[PDB]
RNA sequence: UCGUUAAGAUGGAACGGAUUAAGAGAGAAAACAAGUAAAGAGGGGAAUAUUCUCUUCUUUAUUAAAAGAAACAUCAGUGAUUAAUUUAAUUUCAAUAAAGCAAUCCCCUGAAAUUGUUUUCACUUUCUCCCCGCACUAAUGUGGGGAAAACUGGCUUUAUUUCUUCAAUUAUUUUUUUUGCUGAGGAAUUUUAAAAUUAUUUGAAUUUUUCUUCUUAUAAUUUAAGUUGUUUCUAUACAGUACUUUCUUAACCCACUCGUCUUGAAACACGGACCAAGGAGUCUAGCAAAUGUGCAAGUGUAUAUGAUUCUUUAAACAUUUUACGCA
RNA sequence: CAUUUUUGGUAAGCAGAACUGGCGAUGAGGGAUGCUCCUAACGCUUGGAUAAGGUGCCUAAAUAUUCGCUCAUGAGAUCCCAUAAAAGGUGUUGGUUCAUAUGAACUAGCCCUGAAAAUGGAUGGCGCUAAAGCGGAUUACCGAUACCAAGCCAUAAAAAGAAGAAAAAAUUUUUUUUUAGAAUCUUUUUAUGAGUAGAAAAUCGUGGGGUUUGUGUUGAAGCGAAAUACGUGAGUUUUCGUGGA
RNA sequence: AGCCAGAAACCAUGCUGAUUAAACAAUACUAUCUUUUUUGUUUGCUAAUGUAAAAGAGAAAUUAUAUAUGUACCGGUACAUA
């Protein structure tokens, strides 16, 4: 008998295929499929898993993050794996360059408005398959409310976790260990 | 300089630390048969798992006819590996051509007499699995040091007819 | 044992047939598989009654294949000729359950002209 | 026409090839990409001048002589019609025991060694084919019942290969047997069956 | 559940598994026979409702063939057998017939006088001879006591090795006798390329060659580059007693009441006479993460209003710019 | 539960710990039998050669070879394992110290005494003594689903991929077969395959609904009996009989 | 080693059973029937088939085993022969 870590298997994790049975998705992921497993970059193959990916790891980008980033950049193509949403504290545009997987209404018309360009990854493959002179962008992955409770145990020493509260109320959730006065404090 | 170590004995009810040593070894099937290089920690090692193989130096002779006989190569991407025969030297003279090794002779050659490149071609090379000996043992739990007949430790130079017997 | 037929081979020709059926009457011959402890099946007890096994499955160039060496297509109209044709080559056709006897004769004909044997060709006269 | 490696020295024949496949997607092709099929090269026991038994034949345990070795390593033999009455016959060495006990005995029989020699030249594998129309000839018969059996014996007959071999069969019986037939002992020896009884050891038996 | 008939079985269980068998049934759809000619039954298409022409089934017989199962041979993979073999290596001989050398002597082996030596005398044979005991013995002899020799053994030689030898054990090697089992695959450019081998051709090499080596050019082939060939048979069948396959007992080997709680049940643990039907993680509320979907600093459209909305309409559709929930 | 260390308790198949390995949750081969000891962890098959273990017969291979020791008027005979001691012995066998090939003294090997129980009774049974006993050694043979090679299945990973003529039959031309591009997809390769409690995925079936395109009294569903049927499987499909919506 | 006598024990004897031996022997009478030869045995029935072992299914000293068998003399002696 042979003896096996593991019983001998690879057993790597993660998305398998687009679990969605949208046309155009599945569609453009064949499309950026190809492409990467041609293509000698690490670009498309980057931009294929990424399109692959879960709703929490498809956040939205900042119109104003994706600005800021692109000032460095000046004349270049940006390629955002998710969707990018407008501003209303931004006070005007300084022209952009810009792929998105979706786009606010709002923002796309900004974007025309400023003598910008929306692409769409269908349009950014033809126009520059191998990805050369491009940017790669992508939005906060730790932003979400979700994992704004993870992390260690509320009132366990150090934490900072939010708790699952019980309601708003102004009596609830502030007393036992959450205050030295009341039993302890974290 | 080199050691060539046979285990013996099958995987059910192993002390941790000789799980840990065959682990490394990679003598991971009961018939495995490897290549080692001589050394102080490597010999303390094998010391450690000696009841449950026997070893000794293996003669050019054996050395060729194991490697041809019984040769089988990873061939894939590291830790993505296959087990293919050799059967040619175009394969073998890709991965051990950065190390200029390129020829199974040369691995044969290294295998023989640790050289230069030692620890890449036997490492590169699959774990000889052997057959059982055509004609068996005196009594398989028992040390080939014991007055009583026995077959585990060191078997020195003898460990080739036993590599014949079992080829 | 294993029954080969040409490059055709089927492992195994005995149904799996259900632990000890004969023993309780109310147990019934198709497969079940014990959830008990101590079964006697799970707990791999020797000469007892055969679990299946995926191992036991056939090869995939036969996978459904016939001794007739034609895969068969089940038949209760007229206009399914009009695939058959193409396909006769690999593929025999077997007629329905249900289907009338001057529909059946008809369907007959047609897979005379469509040069492929019925299977079940002399039912129903 | 051979090879040499490790000094073997093999002997090639082309191959007939005849099984076609079905192949990957279009069309067919023949199975055998081989050219040349390996000449049979029989073992050194097989040869002419030796009488062997036949085994297992209509004419089984019969002492028969050795003629040609055909092409298709089938050799051809005769336990001399003559003496028993039995055809020359087509058999495979593994069908066939060839003794040590060779026909030449006495200088009168190896003296009519080269016109033996010819009468064993001429035979060829075609004279020993059934032939389809003769084949069917006789099984077109069948749709009182013994005498059909006779018809069938009397078509066989009938065939000039079957003719052919039945003349150098009796030309070599003819050159052969006064000779034979004068030793008493050995034409008994000849005419006698192979038997097994009790004390037929086989393992260490000499033949 | 019970009755009738038939078939089988039957030495304190019953059934089963695995594997064959004999019986009893069933089957032709791959489990043979395309085409060709003759005369019956149908159907179509074209030419400008009927001439031309194309077609499929029955019928008579008439040439193919293919397909599988055998069997042998041939390969390649993998075994088992029984003969071996190469040049080394390692305190290894034995005869052959002529010479010599020493007799308790010698190849040997004993017993004696840090650290080396070295020296002493002890030891063979006999179917030879003698003396005492004369037949005294296990004996076709003998107990004791002595000699003799070198046949025997031992050494030194000189030649000799298929008269007899030339072991054995390692090392690197090279073969060989029978033989067992296996045959996946299927190459529209990796069944390709080189190698190998054969017949050629050119230059070299060296252990020097009728399987000597390399590389220079040309061809074929296979040891490359996962079985092929030949001959039978089924069969010149139309389902048969053969063949396929179901059922059926047998027989060899194996085979403990299932569920169940329990660390642990074949149990002297608990439940279960039997069969049929029905028979047990659901629904609501609120919450969470997951994943999909639509939109995004907004979102939902709430109650409700409105309509050229009226079997299905109990839904669907719409909502004349700071309502409310949550963010 | 076991080895080893181990505490309490007279001890305990007792209670309590430590380290590690098992069983639990586990088939398979041996241990005569046996949840745990030993060998060894398992898809389906073919062949090989071995392991633990055997080779008098039951029961597969040796009445093998080879040297000792052993006769028992209840011998003895494979770990766990199913009793056994102090103590004796002029039974026999070796040793070792003494004395004068005899007399002492010791010594340990076997054997004997020490050695009594409950159905009839247990080296597994028969039996075995020139062993088939006990202690060695020498081989051969037999011996697993473990081990090696090969095929097939599924799982896991990896390669790789989003357009063209092959054969046979006829008599150069006629006739016959084929001629793949569907991403949870096709081709290929290698590795892997235990399992209660438990988690996941792929399936298969039942009632109803929308949708699609069919089946019906030239008898369907249903039901019994089946089928050279298909599926690893649940099942599916079909035949004959009954049957009549 | 070789022996002997010796117990209410032991085994026979005795006695009881013996469809405990799926046991058997001898005798008496009987059932269109027995014997030899030929051809057949591919409505419950009304011609009729079964073998565990053919292949040359070949083979009759005897106490023996630290000696046997004959033959000749008187179980003994002598002489042959395996």
């Amino acid at each position: 008998g042979i003896a096996l870590k593991n019983v001998g298997r690879i057993k790597k994790h993660g998305r398998k295929h687009l679990v969605s049975k949208n046309p155009y998705l599945r569609l453009l992921v064949k499309l950026y499929n190809f492409l990467a497993r041609r293509t000698n970059a690490n670009f498309n193959k980057i931009i294929a898993k990424r399109l692959i990916m879960p709703k929490r790891y498809r956040p939205p980008l900042s119109l104003s993050k994706l600005q800021y980033h692109m000032a460095n950049h000046p004349n270049d193509i940006a390629v955002v794996v998710g969707s990018i949403t407008d501003d209303k504290r931004l006070f005007s545009l300084k022209q952009l360059k810009v792929c998105a997987l979706r786009f606010t209404e709002t923002a796309r018309k900004r974007i025309e408005d400023a003598g910008g360009e929306c692409l769409t990854f269908d349009q950014l493959a033809l126009k520059y398959p191998t990805g050369k002179k491009c940017v790669l962008l992508r939005g906060p992955t730790k932003a979400r409310t979700a994992e704004k409770h993870f992390g260690k145990a509320p009132g366990k020493p150090k934490s900072k976790a939010r708790p699952y509260v019980r309601s708003k109320g102004r009596k609830f959730e502030k007393a036992r260990g959450r205050r030295k006065s009341r039993a302890y404090k974290k | 300089k080199v050691v060539f170590v046979i285990r013996l004995k099958g995987v059910n009810k192993l002390p941790p630390k000789v799980r840990s040593v065959f682990r490394l070894l990679r003598l991971l099937q009961v018939h495995n048969g490897v290549f080692v290089k001589v050394n102080k920690a490597t010999k303390e090692m094998l010391k450690i798992v000696e009841p449950y193989v026997t070893y000794g130096y293996p003669t050019l002779s054996t050395v060729r006819k194991l490697l041809y006989k019984r040769g089988y190569v990873r061939v894939g991407k590291v830790r993505r590996y296959a087990r293919k025969k050799i059967q040619d030297n175009a394969d073998i003279s890709k991965h051990l051509g950065k190390y200029n090794v390129h020829g199974i002779e040369d691995m044969v050659y290294q295998l023989y007499t640790c050289g230069p490149v030692f620890k890449k071609v036997n490492n590169f090379l699959w774990a000889f699995k052997l057959k059982p000996p055509r004609k068996g043992f005196k009594a398989k739990r028992h040390a080939f040091n014991e007055p009583r007949p026995g077959d585990w430790g060191n078997r020195e130079a003898h460990i080739n007819e036993l590599i014949n017997r079992m080829i | 044992a294993v029954k080969k037929v040409g490059k055709i081979i089927k492992k195994r020709t005995k149904k799996f047939t259900r632990f000890q059926s004969n023993r309780f009457m109310r147990v019934k011959p198709a497969w079940r598989k014990p959830r008990g402890i101590d079964c006697r099946v799970r707990r791999r007890y020797k000469g007892t009654n055969l679990m299946p096994s995926i191992g036991y499955g056939s090869n995939k160039k036969t996978k459904f294949l016939l001794p007739n060496n034609k895969y068969k297509y089940v038949v209760k109209n007229v206009k399914e000729m009009e695939p058959l044709i193409m396909n006769h080559t690999k593929y025999c056709v077997q007629i329905a359950h249900n289907v009338s006897s001057k529909k059946r004769k008809q369907i007959i004909e047609r897979a005379k002209q469509m040069n492929v044997s019925v299977i079940n060709a002399k039912a129903r006269l | 026409k051979h090879y040499n490696v490790k000094g073997k020295k093999k002997v090639l024949v082309p191959v007939n090839a005849k099984k076609t496949i079905n192949k990957k997607y279009f069309g067919r092709k023949v199975a055998s990409k081989k050219k040349y099929v390996v000449q049979r090269k029989l073992r050194k026991s097989i040869e002419v001048g030796k009488v062997a038994i036949i085994l297992t034949g209509k004419h089984m345990g019969k002492r028969c002589i050795i003629t040609k070795i055909l092409n298709s390593g089938l050799l051809a033999v005769v336990g001399p019609y003559e003496i028993n009455g039995v055809p020359l016959k087509r058999v495979d060495s593994r069908y066939l025991v060839v003794t040590s006990t060779n026909i030449f005995n006495f200088e009168n029989i190896a003296k009519l060694k080269d016109d033996f020699l010819n009468y064993a030249q001429d035979i060829d594998d075609d004279s020993f084919i059934k032939t389809l129309e003769i084949k069917k000839k006789q099984k077109k018969l069948l749709k009182f019942m013994n005498n059909v059996i006779d018809k069938i014996k009397e078509i066989r007959k009938e065939d000039p290969k079957v003719q052919k071999l039945e003349g150098i069969q009796k030309d070599i019986g003819s050159l052969l047997k006064p000779e034979i037939l004068k030793n008493k002992v050995f034409a008994h020896y000849l005419k006698s069956k192979f038997t097994l009884r009790n004390d037929m050891v086989l393992h260490k038996m000499k033949f």
